[PDB]
């Protein structure tokens, strides 16, 4: 899991 | 028909017409509707629905608690005989859902291949979602939305109708995308405003740098130079004889209806 | 008791006490508690757990891996028989869940008729949801919360414990409501702030010229006048005594407890 | 093997090699891998698949949708037989997911005691999660992830890979935690930033006043005092000479790898 | 599917 | 549900 948070 | 080398689990329930290709494996307490096609060594983990005029191609993964094929939410939609087109290899996690498609969107929902769709991802009627991509955790795409090759939606982010995310773009988690989002680049908040090009993604997708260059170039024809879209469009366009990775912009022009978030 | 027009499909698990109703549906892989209500016409696609004192009214379709009547979430409930009421026509979209009641809360779930709950909406206990509403994908009621008539909650909003969301209603997708919302308002944001008055709703539900302006007059009495709630009260009273559509501001200011956004 | 006291539905799958313990309850169509053990008095509602090599403890109460043990969404996992383990009385409420580890990241996700996962929490691989937590509806963890005894983690909040949320942190729902959180401090808004001290949690805790007031003067020392936070560190140390509670910020820096909320 | 996104 | 917002 990845949520691409920046 | 249900190939001999397709596996159907005994609880599962597959209605006549369905079309279960080779190799595929239909788990326990699955549901499988008469007019969907599970291609080739597609796999439906358990507790899978799959209903509608729905195509799912090969080597699939089709976690429980899924529905793929079924009636959408648009309050217009009728019971039309609308439809679902999956491609292959395909990464389905728990509980996302893909509807169909509405008479009045176009018919169909489509999802391309090699896509990842992570947990409770929902693709509404008439989106489209091309390879590569990436939806994480509840990233959710309202009605006839566009989601361009490699794109990656970020956890917990909604996509506002008729939308379009155009290729290689990262968009970050817990996020409003309200307009039309240009290929290659970065959005966050919400509204969605840019952040830039998607330097990172363009690295390891294997463009070089000159591309990677052009495309910032382009980025700041439309954002940093102050001029208006329509006098910036020749410009991108010139720029595209040199580096065809900058025609996607003019492509992605010819598409946007939502203008482009700013 | 299983009326005998009721459809109850033989992997179906329906309890012992029961009642399903006149041409009923009851999918495969549902199970039913031995006291859930099921009205006339009702339909339990597949996969869909009822269970708790809970009534379900006529031609209500509620879709797969929907939790209905289950324990609620508060820490404080101990398995008391409290309850839940959906009435008739709801769309109840997958992995919709509505839990029951709790003693301390007045012991009631209710959902009224003609609703449309989208894909992973949640309704906690002590909620009382009314007519016509919309949930969009992962909207969040937490517990006591009160939903009007033909309000609207966007995509991934949640709303604060014991809050009320006036009727008509628009709060805007990725939202937190921390407040009460008065009726015809929009609301949006992180905590929620207004945006003026529903007008597009207003107008497409029937509401006649001289009723929306007198309801953006009670709208600037409230949020631009720079008067108190108490100084505004009763001037929006003698509006009402033309207008009848403004009475349901004052309905609204006797239920309200947690102050109004702003 | 499964205990004579055990209950397993006649519907539920339960594979050979599974361990399934006293007076345990394997509702209907549930399935359990053959590597899973299920403790004493745990409780399968109905629809939940358990697999992986997954050990789940006594007492606890799992929910229909709910995946736990399954495949994480990490690109690189390759189906290395890695796991998950969860403690003793745990509320893991609908659709909630629970995935196993990588390789890369040490093999396990982990998960303690007295915790309550409400709707669609979602545990990624390698996440730790300790005991008497709240993970409110759509919480999502991303991978690596830590949450420390009594951490409470608001509705549709995500923590971004590898953060650490310190004991008894509470993150307000609708936010976004993209770096570590001190033990005892209040976190909201995307990106997190901090807003005091838990006052409240520490209170019904039992913390006493010297102890609150102590931890109050470290985040000061943290936030407020101006200073890196390596010139305070010994400053904190020294605190927790006389005060032991303000050790759990010393421990907290030793294993905090992203920085922290500011 | 609407998000009623403003 | 304690959605826990403040």
């Amino acid at each position: 899991t990845n949520l691409y948070m920046l | 028909m249900i190939d001999k080398s397709a596996f159907v689990h005994p609880t599962a329930i597959v209605e006549e017409g369905a079309s279960i290709g080779a190799n595929a494996h239909i788990g326990p307490f699955c549901i499988v509707g008469p007019h969907v096609e599970i291609g080739e060594g597609t796999v439906l983990k358990s507790h899978v629905v799959v209903n509608g005029h729905t195509k799912i191609g090969r080597d699939n993964e089709i976690y429980q608690f899924a529905s793929i094929g079924e009636v959408n939410q648009d309050l217009k939609y009728a019971g039309e005989p609308t439809r679902v087109e999956i491609g292959d290899r395909n990464r389905i996690r728990e509980s996302v859902t893909i509807h169909r498609g509405t008479v009045q969107g176009g018919g169909l929902t489509k999802v391309g291949s090699d896509n990842l769709l992570m947990i409770n991802a929902h693709i509404a009627h008439d989106c489209t979602v091309g390879n590569r991509c990436i939806l994480a955790n509840n990233a959710t795409l309202a009605g006839h939305v566009s989601v361009d090759d490699f794109a990656i939606i970020g956890g917990m982010t909604a996509v506002h109708q008729f939308c379009i995310i155009g290729a290689h773009v990262m968009v970050g988690g817990c996020s409003g995308v309200a307009q039309d989002v240009p290929p290659y680049v970065i959005a966050q908040g919400n509204h969605a405003t840019p952040f830039g090009v998607n330097i990172e993604g363009l690295k390891r997708r294997g463009f070089s740098r000159e591309a990677i260059t052009a495309i910032r170039n382009a980025y700041k024809l439309i954002y940093r130079s102050g001029k208006t879209l329509d006098e910036v469009k020749p410009e991108i366009a010139e720029l595209a004889e040199t580096y065809p990775e900058v025609k996607a912009f003019t492509d992605f022009f010819a598409r946007s209806t939502r203008g482009l978030i700013r």
